């Protein structure tokens, strides 16, 4: 009887570590979108970034005449 | 906004005896039936008028029928404490028990009392002008709430219809039980209850008297400790009605908001905190911590593990001085969990009302007054677990075709305790294939 | 001469125009009596807009009071500046919605919508020349979101060129409250899209990090998300209530604010936003007031401009002041943030100018915006829509009702196109 | 001995599952520190567009 006790305890353990595993997995997808929309989003602000020195040489381009 | 009570069986008339107490002193009534004339606690025109009439000449009745064949119960609600407070017609009682026997509860001895409790409820529902529903309490472990409250469920739902019936139904412990041939009343009042009740909140007796020797240490506890509790339960779910709150949550949206199919309705009950009168003032009692109380695995009113399957919807009742910001906090915190996984078709989970009543306390009771309080209703994926285990032991019962001659000698068929069978099958079938 | 009608339902609408109604009265000078007591004949000579007097300095505001519950307007009795409402206002709901659109807009609209919309005629006709509708309620709720665009709705088809003003909170992902938003959302965004003539969307996450950040709040509640709500509600009419150097009125800011038809989503915000606490150690004055306005964390909206554009914005100034500090300003802001304003439209930011400050302070800047970055909210409600309508789950509540799913691939797809212009304009 | 040999199958079982669990939540962290750095970078890439922005208004107001 007491193994029985143990033997259920121990199957609850291991479901509760299984239920930490794939809710850990589904976060992981998560933060993966996260990763991939926040490098998107910076990649624009560089874009907008090296864009600016391009224009800011015309205009000096422009002004030395 | 108005609410009537049937109680069916030994449990529902217990159960009801433990709660209409507590509604009494919440709302001030005396027990004799009038309330006083120089004391004056809180406002409550209105707020008594759901669960109680008014006579006219200051004398309020419950709005509620008890109901039993074995008279003795209800004999001793009619020489009790309480002779005054119920109508002397609102306590109905046969002649002669039903004996665990769901087939002599609801086909021999129950076609000839339940037409007389529905006529009562139809000339009580007609007192009313605002009714909202049903709730139903009965243990599915015998004869006559499971045979009697089956037969009551199909001739109210064929004659009101649309109404939303909140059953509180008792189903037996897993190892721990009384009656003995109770896995097939189980599966004969399942095959009823499935299709016949909005909302089925479960409750379970291991699971209560776990939480009433881990929290509230009592170690010997009996019934009048759990149908306290379950009155608790009970208050707070329908707290809305009677108090206005911050954000008050009714009858309606506990269906068209914890009911994502037709057929998936059977809750999880919890609350918090359930303390004792010394470990209270001792905890610093908040939101966060009342939150995660409720949402411990072992602090659910009916014993499964809630880390097997997924939740599918989340109502929380919150009683006394609440604000929206900590409670929205508690539920980030909920969220961010590891523990927990919610089911992925619905994002947003919870929903949250609020009241501003603190906790009422019976006195003789185990939980000292608390400033604030959390009750939980959860239509969760983990009660498959039951289900099956339930379905284990009646097939092994039904395998040699034991105690089954007790059933056809009054009218049960073989064929429907297969019907029964498969649709205990189909049910967490569904539970399954809804879980993916 | 122009007259503005104020119409307002469900928890959301009842409470937040119950404070609104509470912030008027007091600036206007009338106690909750109902009686004028104020001494500034300003405080009189536009009382038309928001009042009508019965007999006898008994003064009644011009409010239309709608629910299908009386737990709300029960309240909103009960509390103060609350016996001044009339009680024919009281369009008397006794079942409930219980958060189902097709509830409050295909079953209780029956035999409610016939009795408000009556009411509101008789409201509407009442008065000399209408200025028009100013509409709050919810998207997410029961009865502010399907009976109110069904109102909506309504109102558009009997009065076809007067303006329409809604005050909507749209839910955010970070406080869920219910579980029905995404639906009821999408199926208030529908008629929101095409019959509402131009809508203030908000939220509560960003009342709440304001009342933490901006106000240092500690215990921030509904009492005070309300009143913050309300201030903004207030001030947008100052110009119509009061006299200024360059005054203008809804259809002066529509028309400078909404370059296509089908743009009518704007951001708001309000200066300044200060503690008790440091009341007493700033200064107002036109460039502070500026930067707490352009402020990226003083929107009261879940969608922070810095990843969108604006296509254009208005601020609305209350107390005396330099016109030409003002017009400084704007254009400094905008050279500043020039990346943040579409380029193909030259002066991106228009102006106003009142005469009288708020009662209590001596300035004050409303905010208005529209800018492209107000998708942000419409993609994540859509993504929440799309994993619930996959699975078809909570839908039998609906289609047991009279409804089908074309519609909610209707809405859907409106809003999928709705971004995707506002993207192509971005 | 059916019992026990039961047991140790389930121990072992879920030590498994708890060094995967270990794993998964070490790579978590690393997770945010990665989050949290490319927020700070974001802000810093901002601010050179702001004042980029205000040095070519300024060059061009002479021509
Ligand atoms: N938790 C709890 N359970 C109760 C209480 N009273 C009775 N029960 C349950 O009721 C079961 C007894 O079967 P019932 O369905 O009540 O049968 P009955 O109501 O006496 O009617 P008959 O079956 O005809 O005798 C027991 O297994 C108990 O679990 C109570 O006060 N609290
Ligand atoms: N700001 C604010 N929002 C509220 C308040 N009460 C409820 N809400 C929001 O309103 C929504 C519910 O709308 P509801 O009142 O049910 O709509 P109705 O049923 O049609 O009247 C919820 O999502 C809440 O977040 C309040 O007092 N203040
Ligand atoms: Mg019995």
């Amino acid at each position: 009887v007491g193994r029985k006790e143990e033997l259920e305890a121990e199957v609850v353990e291991t479901q509760a570590a299984q239920i930490q595993l794939d809710k850990a997995a589904e976060d992981f997808r998560k933060l993966h979108v996260e990763r991939q929309d926040l490098i998107r989003q910076w990649e624009e602000a560089v874009e907008a970034m090296r864009h600016r020195d391009a224009a800011i040489a015309a205009a000096s381009e422009q002004f030395a005449m | 906004r108005e609410v009537i009570s049937i109680h069916i069986g030994q449990a529902g008339i217990q159960v009801g005896n433990a709660c209409w107490e507590l509604y009494c002193l919440e709302h001030g009534i005396q027990p004799d039936g009038q309330m006083p004339s120089d004391k004056t606690i809180g406002g409550g025109d209105d707020a008594f008028n759901t669960f109680f009439s008014e006579t006219g000449a200051g004398k309020h009745v419950p709005r509620c029928i008890f109901l039993d064949l074995e008279p003795t119960v209800v004999d001793e609600v009619r020489t009790g404490t309480y002779r005054q407070l119920f109508h002397p017609e609102q306590l109905i009682s046969g002649k002669e028990d039903a004996a665990n026997n769901f087939a002599r509860g609801h086909y021999t001895i129950g076609k000839e009392i339940v037409d007389l409790a529905l006529d009562r409820i139809r000339k009580l529902a007609d007192n009313c002008t605002g009714l909202q529903g049903f709730l139903v309490f009965n243990a599915v472990g015998g004869g006559t709430g499971s045979g009697l409250g089956s037969l009551l469920l199909e001739r109210l739902s064929v004659d009101y219809g649309k109404k939303s019936k909140l059953g509180f139904t008792v189903y037996p412990s897993p190892q721990v039980s009384t009656a003995v041939v109770e896995p097939y009343n189980s599966v004969l009042s399942t095959h009823s209850l499935l299709e016949h009740t909005d909302v089925a909140v479960m409750l379970d007796n291991e699971a209560i008297y776990d939480i009433c020797r881990r929290s509230l240490d009592i170690e010997r506890p009996t019934y009048t400790n759990l149908n306290r509790l379950i009155a608790q339960v009970i208050s707070s779910l329908t707290a809305s009605l009677r108090f206005d709150g911050a954000l008050n949550v009714d009858i309606t949206e506990f269906q068209t908001n914890l009911v994502p199919y037709p057929r998936i309705h059977f809750m999880l009950s919890s609350y918090a905190p359930i303390i004792s009168a010394e470990k209270a003032y001792h905890e610093q009692l908040s939101v966060a911590e009342i939150t995660n109380a409720a949402f411990e695995p072992a602090s659910m009113m009916v014993k499964c593990d809630p880390r097997h399957g997924k939740y599918m919807a989340c109502c929380l009742m919150y009683r006394g001085d609440v604000v929206p910001k900590d409670v929205n906090a508690s539920v980030a915190t909920i969220k961010t969990k590891r523990t927990i996984q919610f089911v992925d078709w619905c994002p947003t989970g919870f929903k949250c009302g609020i009241n501003y009543q603190p906790p009422t306390v019976v006195p003789g009771g185990d939980l000292a007054k608390v400033q604030r309080a959390v009750c939980m209703i959860s239509n969760s994926t983990a009660i498959g677990e039951i289900f099956s285990r339930l379905d284990h032991k009646f097939d092994l019962m039904y395998a040699k075709r034991a105690f089954v001659h007790w059933y056809v000698g009054e009218g049960m068929e073989e064929g429907e305790f297969s019907e029964a069978r498969e649709d205990l099958a189909a049910l967490e079938k569904d539970f399954e294939e809804v879980g993916a | 001469m122009r007259e503005i009608v104020h119409i307002q339902g469900g928890q959301c609408g009842n409470q937040i125009g119950a404070k609104f109604w509470e912030v008027v009265s007091d600036e206007h000078g009338i106690d909750p009596t109902g009686t004028y007591h104020g001494d500034s004949d300003l405080q009189l000579e536009r009382i038309n807009v928001y009042f009508n007097e019965a007999t006898g300095g008994r003064y009644v505001p011009r409010a239309i009071l709608m629910d299908l519950e009386p737990g709300t307007m029960d309240s909103v009795r009960s509390g103060p500046y609350g016996q001044i409402f009339r009680p024919d206002n009281f369009v008397f709901g006794q079942t409930g919605a219980g958060n189902n659109w097709a509830k409050g807009h295909y079953t209780e609209g029956a035999e409610l919508i016939d009795s408000v919309l009556d009411v509101v005629r008789k409201e509407a006709e009442s008065c000399d020349c209408l200025q028009g509708f100013q509409v709050c309620h919810s998207l997410g709720g029961g009865t502010g979101s399907g009976m109110g665009t069904l109102l909506i709705s309504k109102i558009r088809e009997e009065y076809p060129d007067r303006m329409m003003l809604t005050f909507s909170v749209v839910p955010s992902p970070k406080v869920s409250d219910t579980v029905v938003e995404p639906y009821n959302a999408t199926l208030s965004v529908h008629q929101l899209v095409e019959n509402a003539d131009e809508c203030m969307v908000l939220d509560n996450e960003a009342l709440y990090d304001i009342c933490f950040r901006t106000l240092k709040l500690t215990t921030p509640t509904f009492g005070d998300l309300n009143h913050l709500i309300s201030a903004v509600m207030s001030g947008i009419t100052c110009c119509l209530r009061f006299p200024g150097q360059l005054n203008a009125d809804l259809r002066k800011l529509a028309v400078n604010l909404i370059p296509f038809p089908r743009l009518h989503f704007f951001m708001v915000g309000f200066t300044p936003l200060t503690s008790r606490g440091s009341q007493q150690y700033r200064a107002l004055t036109v460039p502070e007031l500026t930067q707490q306005m352009w402020d990226a964390k003083n929107m009261m909206c879940a969608a922070d401009p810095r990843h969108g554009r604006y296509l254009t914005a208005s601020a609305l100034f209350r107390g005396r002041m330099s016109t030409k500090e003002v017009d400084e300003q704007m254009l400094n802001v905008q050279n500043k943030n020039s990346s943040y304003f579409v380029e193909w439209i030259p002066n991106n930011v228009k102006s106003s100018v009142c005469d009288i400050p708020p009662k209590g302070l001596k300035m004050s800047a409303t905010f208005i915006g529209n800018s492209t970055a107000i998708q942000e909210m419409f993609k994540r409600v859509s993504e929440q829509f799309t994993a619930m309508f996959r699975r078809k789950a909570f839908l039998h509540w609906y289609t047991g009702e009279g409804m089908d799913e074309m519609e909610f691939t209707e809405a859907e797809s409106n809003m999928n196109d709705l971004v995707s212009e506002y993207q192509q304009y971005q | 001995a059916l019992v026990s040999a039961q047991l140790e199958a389930q121990k072992r079982e879920t030590r498994a599952a708890l060094e995967t669990l270990a794993e998964a939540e070490a790579e978590m962290e690393n997770v945010h520190f990665e989050k949290k750095q490319l927020v700070a970078q974001w802000k810093s890439s901002l601010l050179a567009i702001q004042k980029r922005d205000e040095a070519l208004s300024a060059i061009q107001d002479g021509m």
